[PDB]
């Protein structure tokens, strides 16, 4: 159930993945090599709360979860998300053994 | 998600929404079994919603299946969310159908600039 500000429809966007270089200019301090920036820095278009733990699929291939950003939407500020093709082989090793 | 538009019904069959009484989280389903989501999605108990188009509205694909087990990445950082990454074993297997379906795992890293499909039912606005 969507409660008092989510949507009741799944919601889609199209964003491209943002260099590495972008992505620490945007959040200087905060970015590790596991985090990766996808989105727009003109801001408008972004992923948001209650997203988090959602997917990321490019070219049929998951390589982002939502994570967190400053605020959403807003310029200079892009979703960060986690960078699934740093955990594949955690992924496989916890799954294999669970 | 803000500045996006409706997708077509079930047509992102990997999408699952995580619920504890009411959505508060998305996932990905990546076997019949696993779900991968965001590590400071953790809760002691989580109920995963597959097959959904309207969270809110019975429509006849859905099947509700609780977590038996969550996993979160070791080394989550709750302060700096470094390895936000967390796994959900399902108490039993979900049946994959045309609209319950997985999502491949990276066989490389995207490059810069290549073009995604994000999904889920946070925020708007
Ligand atoms: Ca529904």
């Amino acid at each position: 159930s969507s409660g008092s500000s989510y949507p009741s429809l799944l919601q889609c966007l199209k964003a491209p993945v943002l260099s590495d270089s972008s992505c620490k200019s945007s959040y200087p301090g905060q970015i590790t090599g596991n985090m990766i920036c996808v989105g727009f820095l003109e801001g408008g278009k972004d992923s948001c709360q209650g997203d988090s733990g959602g997917p990321v699929v490019c070219n049929g291939q998951l390589q982002g979860i939502v994570s967190w950003g400053y605020g959403c939407a807003q310029k200079n500020k892009p979703g960060v998300y986690t960078k699934v093709c740093n955990y594949v082989n955690w992924i496989q090793q916890t799954i294999a053994a669970n | 998600i803000v500045g996006g538009y409706t997708c077509a019904a079930n047509s992102i069959p990997y999408q699952v929404s995580l619920n504890s009484g009411s959505h508060f989280c998305g996932g990905s389903l990546i076997n019949s079994q696993w779900v991968v989501s965001a590590a400071h999605c953790y809760k002691s108990r989580i109920q995963v919603r597959l097959g959904e188009h309207n969270i809110d509205v019975l429509e006849g694909n859905e099947q509700f299946i609780n977590a038996a087990k969550i996993i979160t990445h070791p080394n989550f950082n709750g302060n700096t969310l470094d390895n936000d990454i967390m796994l959900i074993k399902l108490s039993s297997p979900a049946t994959l159908n045309s609209r319950v379906a997985t999502v491949s795992l990276p066989r490389s890293c995207a490059a810069a600039g290549t073009e995604c499909l994000i999904s889920g039912w946070g925020n708007t606005k």
